[PDB]
Parts: structure tokens; C-alpha cells; sequence
């Protein structure tokens, strides 16, 4: 069967240019058309461009105009894809795929393992911590929902504890969003009796060991 | 390069009869209204020739299988094959069929014949592969399936094609005096076999193998198929033997009738008188 | 990208039959029979399942078969086995372009259906003291895995500024999701309401927060 092997993963900064290779085995490059797609983290597949079998002419999708450039070298049996003007949205796994040219049935039968291009100008930074305060009879009637926002932290991981580990029941610390800026952010919440807001105190203990940061933020109704 | 396209065995020896077919103008000299008797390497009349199934399909039950054999050339070869599809492209003639000796390569394509006498490291299973050039938008032919290394070329002859409803093609090969002599008649579907070329190749010819063309099979993800399949093909091979023949030439010079003198006592009586 | 429309999730008990539809136009799916279908297990490269509308490559089991009607194709997976829990992508030529469409997650159900539990927080006063404002909409305890989150300002959609986690399996074996919407403090105090639309298995829950100070 045809076998497609791509170049190793690479890291870039905004504004840069990246080039991904794709070595084809089993069948020679001039017998099968080459198409490149990308998949952002969690997101769907997006066609970047390919080769039109009937009209011999590489086709580029509308998204990457004058920004992508795909070339092939038949002797080395290698397909190439250069993307300039890189930005954080381009952080994705890049797959080279293939369809037969004779039939032209637009079916991407065989795929590469993927090449992860990671675009970020992000350095180590401590979190900025904010309270997510509750209201009187906030959620679920006699329950209340209170939280704590770990914002703009890099790199992962942070650890949140509540009241230095006294509160463990009711606590849900959510996973992080890696936003467009290259920094992470997460929130951690605890659901408590609404009776207990008067006496009980709720401390949020964030500790982000890469930046060597220990933040204790007390959340109170407001 | 070389594809390792072996099936277990050529199990059936298939046979048939050559009623009166292998009669070749033994000389190129025009004669008129004459009875010229010649001792030469003819195909004997009513000889038992062999039907080869090179590409023989397995019905709805199975896909096709490949039995293309290397055959002796002995003192001569009558070749015959009636085919609609350009599957039989030519032949390879030689002794060792590797580099140690030289060998003859005859490949006919839609534009031309190419005839080569050169040291070829023939792949153990030989064929001409036809592939898709995406840029050209046309299928193109690769010779490196036939030979993986080419050395020591003494001969290259390129000219107009011969082999190119069903159209019977008849061929007579001889290699005498260092001269590969070829005779041919095409018949769309008694007939003179008219000479094609005498190639001065000056080589030993002892064995040969037919050259077949196999289209590339662009397989889907999971097939275990070979990847090289093309139609079906079959051909007939017979061997020339030394024989005295009485050939009757026309007023126009055409060989209207010939008789094998050794076939039956009546043919000997016609021969002696 | 998102040229073809295709549902977010597909629920199915083991052994049942599921149908994922891929809806297009008369120029991409309705004009050709060049539709295809692809499986993708998480963190692993895609795999062809149906080619040329109804045909099936070898090694793919009988239970996968597709077809099309008008401007809509559909992939049907009978004999549900756990190997089938993946994302499923359709594709089709558009005459000048080939465009994949969306996704769909078959969820081979091994647990009763769970509706999400949603909490919406406003930006803290301390955060907009720094001239930045970020809504936080946290979603927890839903099965199957896939969820779809929309943001609506006033009653007008919020296209931009929305970054959401993909659902992550939690201790419960249900799934939880996180969505953040970033505003300027000027924009947050201008509009009289903000809301986090969350829809799971067709049902939509809504949490609404406004600046009452
Ligand atoms: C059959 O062989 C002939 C000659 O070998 C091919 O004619 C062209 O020969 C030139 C010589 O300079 C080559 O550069 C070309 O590549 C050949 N043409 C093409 C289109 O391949 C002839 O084309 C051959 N037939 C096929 C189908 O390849
Ligand atoms: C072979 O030729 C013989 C005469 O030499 C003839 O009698 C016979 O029918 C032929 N046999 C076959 C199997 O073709
Ligand atoms: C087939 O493979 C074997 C193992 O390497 C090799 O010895 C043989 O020469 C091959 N057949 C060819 C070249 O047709
Ligand atoms: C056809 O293919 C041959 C390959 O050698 C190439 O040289 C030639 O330029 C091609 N013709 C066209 C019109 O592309
Ligand atoms: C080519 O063959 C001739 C004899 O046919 C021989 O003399 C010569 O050495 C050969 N060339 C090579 C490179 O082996
Ligand atoms: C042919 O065989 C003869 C006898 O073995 C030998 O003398 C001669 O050199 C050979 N010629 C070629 C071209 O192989
Ligand atoms: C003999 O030749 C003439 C022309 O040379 C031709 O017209 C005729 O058909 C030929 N056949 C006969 C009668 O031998
Ligand atoms: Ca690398
Ligand atoms: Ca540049
Ligand atoms: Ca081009
Ligand atoms: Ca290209
Ligand atoms: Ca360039
Ligand atoms: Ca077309
Ligand atoms: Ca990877
Ligand atoms: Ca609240
Ligand atoms: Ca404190
Ligand atoms: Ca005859
Ligand atoms: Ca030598
Ligand atoms: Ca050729
Ligand atoms: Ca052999
Ligand atoms: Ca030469
Ligand atoms: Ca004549
Ligand atoms: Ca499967
Ligand atoms: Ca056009
Ligand atoms: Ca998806
Ligand atoms: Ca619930
Ligand atoms: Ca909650
Ligand atoms: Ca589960
Ligand atoms: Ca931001
Ligand atoms: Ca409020």
C-alpha cells in the first residue's frame, strides 16, 4: 500500500515560516495526487490544498491565499508544504494525504502520521488569580457555587487546593484553556451549602511550580 | 523494479494442431510460375503445437493468475497470438538471461519498435509496466521491470511498430549466420508469410520468453492484490524443424501452395515428380 | 473546514445501528458522487471508511455503509462495537475545492444519559480593575462526551472572543467542559445581558448573568 512519512514536529514563533515534508513509499509520487489538511487541537479537519488530477494545477484553499505554497519533487518522492506568516491559530497537526489521480474519486485513502506545528511566543509566567464570588441562593437553591480563576499562566501545570486541603468534597478544578495568546487559564470551583457562607471561610490555594508562584486568594460574597 | 510474481506451477500442458500455417518465403528472390523445392527450417504440417495461457482468469471464483514461461528456441520458433488488447508487446531472446551473456530485447509500443542486443540483468519475472504520468495525463511505459541493469549495448534498432476485430498475428523467428530473421503475417478475424527484417545481431539464441504488458493496479487500502494486472492473454508456440518443401510460386510471384514432402506418401509422390 | 453540515454527537447502545448525516448543497454533495467518510480515534490519524458514496475499502467491516439523497449523504453503522467510538468526518468535492465538514462523535453508550450542569460567573470586579473582563461558563457531569457552547449578548450572538475546552473525562466517567468569553469592561457594562447557551443531545440549557452593579 502507499505509505506516507512526514517530517518531525517543529516549534515556531509568530511571523515565521515552516516547511513540512512527506515521503511516499510503495507507489511513486507521479501516480498519485497529494493533498494537505490540518487539524487544530480538538477541532475538525480543514483542507489546505491539493492537486487537481484532471486539470494539472495545484489548488489552494481560500483560507491560505499567498500564505501557503505546496511543491513536490518527483526524484526524491517527497511532497512539501511551506506556510508563511505563522500565527497562533496555525498551531495544529498537519497531515499529508493522497488520492489516486486516474480515477479522481476525491477519496483521501492514505494519511501521514501528522506533523505538529506549535506556534507560540510564550515564556514562563505566574498566574493572576481572581475570585468567582457567590450570591445569596446562587445555584440549586440552598446550595451555592463559588470559585477561583487561574488566569494567564504558562507553562502547565498549576495545582489548586481549597482551605489548604480542608475542603475536598464539592471541589471541581477544570482543565485549562490554552488561549490564543499562548498562555493557559483555568478555573476551580466548589459547591457548598448556602447556609455555610456566614461562618465558613473559603481560601483558594494556587501554586504554580514552574514560575515558582504560590498565591492564596480568599473568596468572599460581594 | 523487479516484481516477484510467481504462482506455484504450470500444471497443464496444452496442445493443438498446426494445420498448414508455418510457410515462410525462404528467399527474398522473386520467382514467377515455378516449382521451387527447398530444404529449410519450416514448421512441419500437422505438427502438434502448444497453447500457452499467460494470463488466465479464474471466473467469478477467483482473480487471475500469471504463468509466463521461459521456453527453448531450439532451431527455430513459430509464434502465434490473436489478440484484441496490446498485452503481448514482444519477446526476449538470449542464452543465460542475466548479465554474464548478452541477450536480445524486442519491445513494440504504440509509436515504435525498440530492438536491443545488450547485457541485461533480467528480473526473474519479466514484464513492461504501464503507469500514469499525472502531469502528462497519459499512461506511460517503464522498461526497468524487464531489465534492472543495462550494459554493453552493441545494437539498438528503432522503427515503426509491428504488433501494435481480433487480429491474428503470425511470426517465424530464426537466428542463422548471426542474423535474426523475422517473418510475419497479420490477419484480421492459404497465406504467404512475408519477411519482416534480418537483424545482424550476431549472438547465441538458445531460449526465449514472451514479453507482456501489465497495467498498474491502483489498489484501495486493504487489498493484498499484486498491483499489476492487465486483461487476459494467450499465445501459441511451435518449433521449426529441417524439412524439404515444394513451394509453388505464382505468375505474380506469390506462394499459392506449398507441400511438405515427408508428411504422407502422396506428398512424397508429388514431391518426386 | 465547516463547509458541510454534520451533527455534533451520535448516541448508540451496543449492537444497535446509528446514522450520521452529512448535509450539503447541489454543488458539492448533490452534484457529484465523490462523497467520502473517515473515522478518527483521538490523537490518531484519520482512516478511510466509505469511498465513492456506497463503496467500502477492504478490511472495513460490513456494518459500515453509506448512501446519499438529494443534497444530504449519511453514514450508517450497524452492529455497534466499541471499536466504533470515534469522530466521523465526511468529505466531498465542490467543483474547485474539496472540503471536509465539521465532526460527529459516535458514543458507544456504556452509561445512562446525563444532562449537563452549568454555572456562569461574571467578570470579577478585581479583574476589570485591570481593564480586562472575562466571563467563565463551566459545564460538568454530562454523558455522552460531546457538547456545543454558544454565547449570546443581549439576544444577539457573540461570534468572537470565545475559547472553549474540549470535553474531558472526569472522575465520574461523565464529561466536563470549560468555556471562557473575553470582553472589554466597556463592552461588558454596555450590553444589559450576557448568557452561556449550552446544548447537549438537542436540549439547550441557558445561564444568564448581567451587570446589576
Ligand atoms: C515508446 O518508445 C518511444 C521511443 O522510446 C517513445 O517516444 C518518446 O521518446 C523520447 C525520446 O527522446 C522520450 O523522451 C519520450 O519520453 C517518449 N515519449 C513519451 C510520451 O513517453 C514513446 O512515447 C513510447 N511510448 C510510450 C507510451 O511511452
Ligand atoms: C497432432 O498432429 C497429429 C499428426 O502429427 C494429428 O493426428 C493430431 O490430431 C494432432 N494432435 C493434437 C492434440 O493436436
Ligand atoms: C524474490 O525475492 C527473493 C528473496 O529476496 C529473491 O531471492 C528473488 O530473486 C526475488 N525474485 C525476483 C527478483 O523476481
Ligand atoms: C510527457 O512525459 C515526458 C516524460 O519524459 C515529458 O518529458 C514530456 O514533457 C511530457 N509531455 C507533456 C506535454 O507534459
Ligand atoms: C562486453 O562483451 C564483450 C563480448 O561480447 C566483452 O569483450 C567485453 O569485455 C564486455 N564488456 C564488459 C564491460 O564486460
Ligand atoms: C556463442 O557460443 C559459442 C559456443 O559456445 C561461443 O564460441 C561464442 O563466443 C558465443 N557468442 C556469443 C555472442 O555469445
Ligand atoms: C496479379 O497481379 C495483377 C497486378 O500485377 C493483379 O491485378 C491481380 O489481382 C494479381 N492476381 C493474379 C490474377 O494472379
Ligand atoms: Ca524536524
Ligand atoms: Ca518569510
Ligand atoms: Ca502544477
Ligand atoms: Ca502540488
Ligand atoms: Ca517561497
Ligand atoms: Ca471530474
Ligand atoms: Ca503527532
Ligand atoms: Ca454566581
Ligand atoms: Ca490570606
Ligand atoms: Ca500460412
Ligand atoms: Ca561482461
Ligand atoms: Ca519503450
Ligand atoms: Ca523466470
Ligand atoms: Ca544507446
Ligand atoms: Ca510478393
Ligand atoms: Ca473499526
Ligand atoms: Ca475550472
Ligand atoms: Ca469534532
Ligand atoms: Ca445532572
Ligand atoms: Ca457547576
Ligand atoms: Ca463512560
Ligand atoms: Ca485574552
Ligand atoms: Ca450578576
Amino acid at each position: 500500500q502507499v505509505q506516507l512519512v512526514q517530517s518531525g514536529a517543529e516549534v515556531k514563533k509568530p511571523g515565521a515560516s515552516v516547511k513540512v515534508s512527506c515521503k511516499v513509499s510503495g507507489y511513486t509520487l507521479i501516480e498519485l495526487s497529494m493533498h494537505w489538511v490540518r487539524q487544530a487541537p480538538g477541532k475538525g479537519l480543514e483542507w489546505m490544498g491539493g492537486f487537481d488530477p484532471e486539470d494539472v494545477e495545484t489548488i489552494y484553499a481560500q483560507q491560505f491565499q499567498g500564505r501557503v505554497t505546496m511543491t513536490e519533487d518527483t526524484s526524491t518522492d517527497t511532497a512539501y508544504m511551506e506556510l508563511s506568516s505563522l500565527r497562533s491559530e496555525d498551531t495544529a497537526v498537519y497531515y499529508c494525504a493522497t488520492g489516486w489521480a486516474y480515477k479522481s474519486t476525491w477519496y483521501f485513502g492514505y494519511w501521514g502520521q501528522g506533523t505538529l506545528v506549535t506556534v507560540s511566543s510564550a515564556s514562563t509566567k505566574g498566574p493572576s488569580v481572581f475570585p468567582l464570588a457567590p450570591s445569596s441562593k446562587s445555584t440549586s437553591g440552598g446550595t451555592a457555587a463559588l470559585g477561583c480563576l487561574v488566569k494567564d499562566y504558562f507553562p502547565e501545570p498549576v495545582t489548586v487546593s481549597w482551605n489548604s486541603g480542608a475542603l475536598t468534597s464539592g471541589v471541581h478544578t477544570f482543565p485549562a484553556v490554552l488561549q490564543s495568546s499562548g498562555l493557559y487559564s483555568l478555573s476551580s470551583v466548589v459547591t457548598v451549602p448556602s447556609s455555610s457562607l456566614g461562618t465558613q471561610t473559603y481560601i483558594c490555594n494556587v501554586n504554580h511550580k514552574p514560575s515558582n508562584t504560590k498565591v492564596d486568594k480568599k473568596v468572599e460574597p460581594k | 523494479q523487479c516484481v516477484n510474481l510467481t504462482t506455484r506451477t504450470q500444471l497443464p500442458p496444452a496442445y493443438t494442431n498446426s494445420f498448414t500455417r508455418g510457410v515462410y518465403y525462404p528467399d527474398k528472390v522473386f520467382r514467377s510460375s515455378v516449382l521451387h523445392s527447398t530444404q529449410d527450417l519450416f514448421l512441419p504440417f500437422f505438427s502438434n503445437v502448444t497453447w500457452f495461457h499467460a494470463i488466465h482468469v479464474s471466473g467469478t471464483n477467483g482473480t487471475k493468475r500469471f504463468d509466463n514461461p521461459v521456453l527453448p528456441f531450439n532451431d527455430g520458433v513459430y509464434f502465434a497470438s490473436t489478440e484484441k488488447s496490446n498485452i503481448i508487446r514482444g519477446w526476449i531472446f538470449g542464452t543465460t538471461l542475466d548479465s554474464k551473456t548478452q541477450s536480445l530485447l524486442i519491445v513494440n509500443n504504440a509509436t515504435n519498435v525498440v530492438i536491443k542486443v545488450c547485457e541485461f540483468q533480467f528480473c526473474n519475472d519479466p514484464f513492461l509496466g504501464v503507469y500514469y504520468h499525472k502531469n502528462n495525463k497519459s499512461w506511460m511505459e517503464s522498461e526497468f521491470r524487464v531489465y534492472s541493469s543495462a550494459n554493453n549495448c552493441t545494437f539498438e534498432y528503432v522503427s515503426q511498430p509491428f504488433l501494435m476485430f481480433k487480429n491474428l498475428r503470425e511470426f517465424v523467428f530464426k537466428n542463422i549466420d548471426g542474423y535474426f530473421k523475422i517473418y510475419s503475417k497479420h490477419t484480421p478475424i492459404f497465406s504467404a508469410l512475408e519477411p519482416l527484417v534480418d537483424l545482424p545481431i550476431g549472438i547465441n539464441i538458445t531460449r526465449f520468453q514472451t514479453l507482456l504488458a501489465l497495467h498498474r493496479s491502483y489498489l484501495t487500502p486493504g487489498d493484498s492484490s499484486s498491483g499489476w494486472t492487465a486483461g487476459a492473454a494467450a499465445y501459441y508456440v511451435g518449433y521449426l524443424q529441417p524439412r524439404t518443401f515444394l513451394l509453388k510460386y505464382n505468375e505474380n510471384g506469390t506462394i499459392t501452395d506449398a507441400v511438405d514432402c515427408a508428411l504422407d506418401p502422396l506428398s512424397e509422390t508429388k514431391c518426386t515428380l | 473546514q465547516s463547509a458541510l453540515t454534520q451533527p455534533p454527537s451520535a448516541s448508540g447502545s451496543p449492537g444497535q445501528s446509528v446514522t450520521i448525516s452529512c448535509t450539503g448543497t447541489s454543488s458539492d454533495v448533490g452534484g457529484y458522487n465523490y462523497v467520502s467518510w473517515y473515522q478518527q480515534h483521538p490523537g490518531k490519524a484519520p482512516k478511510l471508511m466509505i469511498y465513492e458514496v456506497s463503496k467500502r475499502p477492504s478490511g472495513v467491516p460490513d456494518r459500515f455503509s453509506g448512501s446519499k439523497s438529494g443534497n444530504t449523504a449519511s453514514l450508517t453503522v450497524s452492529g455497534l462495537q466499541a471499536e466504533d467510538e470515534a469522530d466521523y468526518y465526511c468529505s466531498s468535492y465542490a467543483g474547485s475545492r474539496m472540503g471536509f465538514g465539521g465532526g460527529t462523535k459516535l458514543t458507544v453508550l456504556g452509561q445512562p444519559k446525563a444532562a449537563p450542569s452549568v454555572t456562569l460567573f461574571p467578570p470579577s470586579s478585581e479583574e476589570l480593575q485591570a481593564n480586562k473582563a472575562t466571563l467563565v461558563c463551566l459545564i460538568s457531569d454530562f454523558y455522552p462526551g460531546a457538547v456545543t457552547v454558544a454565547w449570546k449578548a443581549d439576544s444577539s450572538p457573540v461570534k468572537a472572543g470565545v475559547e472553549t475546552t474540549t470535553p474531558s473525562k472526569q472522575s465520574n466517567n461523565k464529561y466536563a467542559a470549560s468555556s471562557y468569553l473575553s470582553l472589554t469592561p466597556e463592552q461588558w457594562k454596555s450590553h444589559r445581558s450576557y448568557s452561556c447557551q449550552v446544548t447537549h443531545e438537542g436540549s439547550t440549557v441557558e445561564k444568564t448573568v448581567a451587570p446589576t452593579e
